[PDB]
């Protein structure tokens, strides 16, 4: 089901895009898995524990 | 900056006498005003007595002789 | 000069005084400490650089043999405060000074998942590869055909 | 401020005289990084130099061949060749030739005293010979390229054509021989933390490496020259042409942040223009019904706000309406 | 919102009271961002002293861990809504989904 | 020859949109394309003078953190809205801008009094919704031109600016560009090969110009560039 949402899209079926370097600016081998994934923030602010 | 003392532990029997004398040495220098021998880079005291540790020309028997020898000039100046 | 107009100057944190607090810091270590503290390695003594965010960086190499993974893990840091202590803690209990477990001879500074990986991709050898076969005179040249 | 920071370089290492440490600081956020790509791929790829190109030997055709005579096979010959650091003049391409034999290791300075070049290290050594009627020689052929030149693209040289001449072995045209680009903390008075380049680098001894560094930025500046702001600032020019009086007059008495009452009973006036409003005096507001202590403060304040007087004495209206 | 749901993000979002929900279903009348004006329909209005439901949104408030709660409008004027259906999304709610 | 080699040029401007740009430089020699291009796309993504908005002052509320009877979204809401647009300015650097309006209707920033300099690069970016009809919003919206990006509580100096409590802080995130792609393929020359031409593609906000700010970005690189084209052992 997941790879034909993905045939649907553009997107490629594989789910793993290739990526680019932000500063040396060439590309990653391997092309590493990109997506969209929901996070939360907890509770333990840096602010209340130092 | 120091990072390696393996020299140091490799010139003193152990560590414990080593750092005693090192903080005898670095109460005569900084807290007693006295002068180095050794070049510093604009550091503390700690890593300075650090190093003339390693090199060799203070240990626990110099600091030893130089501090009587000192005394017994200050007594004869003091007649 | 006088006591009072340093704490203001202190707390008014002008941009003049972080040179001062530079150099105070340059040959001052520290002493990190883990909450649990059940080997030697539970307090070790570290150079402090200064940087931003309320956060402690730490050295990748030595959470290890803290045992402190970086999911919330909260630690301590205390000051020498005395010259004896001072040298002490650059002498016995240094990060430099403390790679030998107590417990057995082997290194406890053994390398991580991360860089363990990264190596043994590094030195994985394929079959098919841009330059298959050639030859070269020095690993120098080897690092420019690879950048 | 659109008003970035220049670095001020305090440590220039120059131990071995070509291995060189330079640093710079402070640098922006993420200069450091782009600065210190931009000159790593020019050294190793866009960077002209000269190096070795071709070889001649006697009669080994193969490099799965040996020719006694050295202790050693074609490939070790081939790997010292890859090394001989030797730089030419305008020249584009020339041969030296090594028709020598002997007892002892033969070495770099035992080339031709050839003028128009000059080699780097002449105690360089080639080969370790053997000790006994070692009786070998070679030729090389020399050129100048962009950088790095593997066989592969000589390889379609190779199958061009076969004289004699044709052999194969790489050409390190860039003249440095490895170069290491890092990124540090720095501490400004304030700013806490910066981008502080590092820059290793070491090269075969045919220029220096600062020199070399200086030929990379000069190569870039030309590069970019197409496109860095036309001149310094772009605009050494400055002038002036504007109306006498402000558009605000021409903008609709709705542009002035009064009440509706006011407004309304304002443009039910046939006032619906500030120069239309400005141009007279408040002796006729009264006049009309409606207008009280509210709508005259109000308009005699929000035009004290903008500086311009309630009744004035202008011919240029209305321009153009 | 949640890209990948489970499909209960909807049902815990109307459950727990934490969002505003509609006692009644009628017309939108006046949409503010603290005040929510509905008007019943006639059929669901009481048949005495009849009239309209006001739904005060809960704004910036101290929770029991100093975590600032709020309930914002998610509805337009006029918007036709039945019974039981959200009307002011809270904290972490969005569209009536739980989304944290 | 083989050195002295040539330049690029601009041969291209074409704006697939108003906001979505796409230049091209040509040619290049070999390895300069994916340099030139990660170079450019860091500098462009660095820092590119922004003049979005610092701070507004609402006369009917006081604090962020309240509402407003008439107005649908809430303050906090407003100020990401305001945050969101975009103006561009020429003459001056900074400037106070004021947004009045009533009745009912989403409320847009078309609706503010312009002025000749300041120029809106897209009203339909929707501002707030005034759902009452008795609901006048006034307030004063300050743009001052920067470079880079300042956060909202580091940005103060002194405690005297923040007495008054209509002057509501956001963070000035003033960045023209939103995304800069590139790539490079092959270009064209009357006789040789491997030349390449660079393409950039740039979703942007519409208010700075393609050909400025790629100009502008070069103009910093050959700044940072000349800082040591000719280092010494200076101090
Ligand atoms: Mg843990």
């Amino acid at each position: 089901e997941i790879k034909e949402l993905l045939k649907l899209g553009d997107l490629p079926t594989s789910g793993q895009i290739r990526l680019y370097d932000g500063r040396t600016g060439e590309q990653f081998e391997r092309p590493v898995t990109v997506g969209y994934m929901y996070m939360l923030k907890l509770n333990h602010l840096v602010d209340d524990k130092m | 900056a120091r990072v390696t003392v393996q020299d140091a532990v490799e010139k003193i029997g152990n560590r414990f006498d080593l750092v005693l004398v090192a903080a005898r040495r670095a109460r005569q220098m900084q807290v007693g005003g006295k002068d180095p021998l050794v070049p510093e880079e604009n550091d503390k005291t700690t890593v300075i007595a650090l190093r003339e540790i390693e090199e060799g020309l203070i240990n626990n028997q110099i600091l030893d002789v130089r501090e009587r020898q000192e005394q017994q000039e200050q007594e004869a100046a003091e007649l | 000069t006088t006591i009072k107009a340093a704490k203001k100057m202190v707390e008014r944190e002008e941009a003049v005084v972080w040179d001062i607090l530079d150099e105070v810091i340059r040959e001052h270590p520290v002493l990190l400490n883990r909450a649990p503290t059940l080997h030697r390695l539970g307090i070790q003594a570290f150079e402090p650089v200064l940087i931003e965010g309320k956060a402690i960086q730490l050295h990748p190499l030595v959470c290890a043999a803290y045992n402190a993974d970086f999911d919330g893990d909260q630690m301590a840091v205390h000051v020498p405060l005395t010259l004896e202590a001072q040298l002490e803690a650059r002498a016995l209990m240094m990060s430099t000074n403390n790679i030998l477990s107590p417990a057995n001879g082997e290194p406890i500074i053994v390398p991580s998942q991360d860089v363990v990986l990264g190596l043994y991709y590094m030195t994985r050898d394929c079959v098919n590869a841009k330059g298959e076969g050639m030859v070269l005179t020095g690993p120098k040249e080897a690092e420019r055909l690879y950048r | 401020v659109t008003e970035f920071l220049k670095p001020r370089l305090v440590d220039i290492e120059q131990v071995s005289s070509t291995h060189a440490k330079v640093t710079l600081e402070p640098l922006e956020r993420g200069f450091g990084h782009t600065l210190g790509n931009a000159l790593r791929r020019i050294l190793l790829s866009s960077m002209p130099g000269c190096a070795v190109t071709e070889v001649e030997i006697d009669g080994v055709l193969h490099e799965y061949s040996t020719k006694e005579g050295v202790q050693e096979d074609i490939l070790e010959i081939l790997l010292n060749l890859k090394g001989l650091a030797v730089r030419v003049q305008g020249k584009d391409e020339v041969i030296l030739t090594l028709n020598k034999s002997g007892i002892g290791p033969v070495t770099a300075a035992d080339i031709t005293h050839d003028g128009d070049v000059e080699i780097v290290k002449p105690q360089h050594v080639i080969c370790h010979l053997t000790d006994e009627n070692a009786s070998i020689s070679m030729r090389i052929k020399v050129q100048r390229g962009r950088g790095y030149v593997p066989a592969s693209t000589r390889i379609h040289s190779e199958e061009d054509e076969r004289p004699i001449g044709r052999l194969l072995v790489d050409a390190c045209y860039s003249p440095v021989e490895r170069i290491a680009y890092n990124v540090e903390a720095a501490r400004v008075e304030q700013r806490t933390d910066l981008d502080k380049l590092v820059i290793e680098m070491e090269t075969n001894g045919t220029i220096d490496p600062e020199e070399a560094i200086r030929r990379a930025a000069t190569i870039l500046a030309e590069q970019l020259e197409a496109f860095v702001d036309l001149r310094d600032v772009r605009q050494p020019e400055v002038k002036e042409e504007k109306p006498e009086f402000d558009p605000i007059l021409l903008r609709p008495v709705d542009d002035l942040e009064l009440t509706v009452r006011s407004a309304n009973c304002l443009k039910a006036e046939a006032i619906h223009y500030i120069g239309d409003l400005v141009q007279r005096t408040e002796v006729e507001l009264l006049k009309t019904p409606n207008l009280g202590k509210k709508s005259l403060t109000e308009i005699k304040d929000v035009l004290a706000s903008r500086g311009l007087s309630l009744g004035m004495r202008l011919e240029n209206w209305p321009p153009a309406s | 919102k949640p890209l990948v749901g489970t499909g209960m993000e909807r049902a815990v979002a109307v459950d727990s009271g934490v969002t505003a929900v509609a006692k009644r279903g009628g017309v939108v009348q006046y949409v503010d961002a603290s005040r929510i004006v509905i008007k019943v329909n006639e059929d669901e209005m009481y048949p005495g002293e009849a009239g309209i439901d006001i739904y005060n949104l809960t704004k910036y408030t101290r929770s029991n861990q100093n975590t600032c709660i709020n309930q914002m409008p998610c509805v337009s004027l006029g918007e036709p809504v039945e019974r039981g259906d959200v009307l002011a999304d809270g904290p972490s709610t969005d569209l009536g989904e739980l989304a944290l």
